[PDB]
């Protein structure tokens, strides 16, 4: 996260570290989104170009973390994964369309202070608070700049963006699977999500019954936090009845 | 049923130092 702050203690507890075990690293963002299932980005799993193609037993997922490097005992969570699903329209090959996955894991994990599910959005708080100017909430590991690292997990606060003024500002070809969000060069304000990121949420808090959505991951972006440029996300209520189907089926 | 209402924040009534953020932008 660029232009950041440090989180406060319990502030995104379902935020999840995807943790690779050899080398032990950092590898993408997540959520929890029920005891058993965490959503991150397709791409942190699967991306061709770049020679990643992660399985199960390459990855650990760990929980209630808020130091990046620590290993925060009796505070976090380790899990391992059962199975992975990634969107089987995920488009690896041009635009990162539909950049979203599933991992479901071998056990259940204890809900804390620290450990709490996140919302998925229905059609009416999606269309209600999708729109531009409203703020969402990112949070995670990564970057501090686009070109070190954080002590502990960052949070950023960053108005959704109007879609004509996110198709303008690249050359990649948008769909109605992302949103961008960011501010304008004009705005007194900078911020955005970087490397390191990808996969972890969007959130926004529902004015209606104060309950915290995730309308978005952490998908893409033209370096980070670049003037006239935006950070693009998966739009995760258009894409919930792939999300539906992944679970009933196999949860 | 009881996602995204935080035992830290929501549970216990006390709000983050940003949240309001959001809240203002939400017309
Ligand atoms: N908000 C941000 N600034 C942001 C958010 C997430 C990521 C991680 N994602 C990604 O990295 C995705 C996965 C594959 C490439 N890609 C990018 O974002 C590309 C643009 C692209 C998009 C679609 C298809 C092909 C290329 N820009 S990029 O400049 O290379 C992304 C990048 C920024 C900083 C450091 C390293 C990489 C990177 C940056
Ligand atoms: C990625 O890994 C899986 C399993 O090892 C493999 O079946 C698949 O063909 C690989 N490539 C892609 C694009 O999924
Ligand atoms: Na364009
Ligand atoms: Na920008």
């Amino acid at each position: 996260i660029v232009e950041g702050s440090d989180a406060e203690i319990g502030m995104s507890p379902w935020q999840v570290m995807l943790f690779r075990k050899s080398p032990q690293e950092l590898l993408c963002g997540a959520s929890l989104i029920s005891d058993r299932w965490v959503l991150t980005a397709a791409h942190c799993l699967l991306y061709p170009p770049w020679d990643k193609n992660f399985t199960e037993n390459d990855l650990l997922v760990r929980i209630g973390k808020h130091s990046r490097t620590r290993y925060e005992r009796n505070i976090e969570k380790i899990s391992m994964l059962e199975k992975i699903y990634i969107h089987p329209r995920y488009n690896w090959r041009e635009n990162l369309d539909r950049d979203i996955a599933l991992m479901k894991l071998k056990k259940p994990v204890a809900f804390s202070d620290y450990i709490h599910p996140v919302c998925l959005p229905d059609r009416e708080t999606a269309a209600s608070l999708l729109q531009a100017g409203y703020k969402g909430r990112v949070t995670g590991w990564g970057n501090l700049k686009e070109t070190g690292q954080p002590s502990v997990l960052q949070v950023v606060n960053l108005p959704i963006v109007e879609r004509p003024v996110c198709k303008d500002s690249t050359r990649i070809r948008i769909t109605d699977n992302m949103f961008c969000a960011g501010y304008k060069p004009d705005e007194g304000k900078r911020g955005d999500a970087c490397e390191g990121d990808s996969g972890g949420p969007f959130v926004m808090k529902s004015p209606f019954n104060n309950r915290w959505y995730q309308m978005g991951i952490v998908s893409w972006g033209e370096g980070c936090d670049r003037d006239g440029k935006y950070g693009f996300y998966t739009h995760v209520f258009r894409l919930k009845k792939w999300i539906q189907k992944v679970i009933d089926q196999f949860g | 049923a009881d996602c995204g209402l935080r035992p830290l924040f929501e549970k216990k009534s006390l709000e983050d130092k940003t949240e309001r953020e959001l809240l203002e932008s939400y017309i």
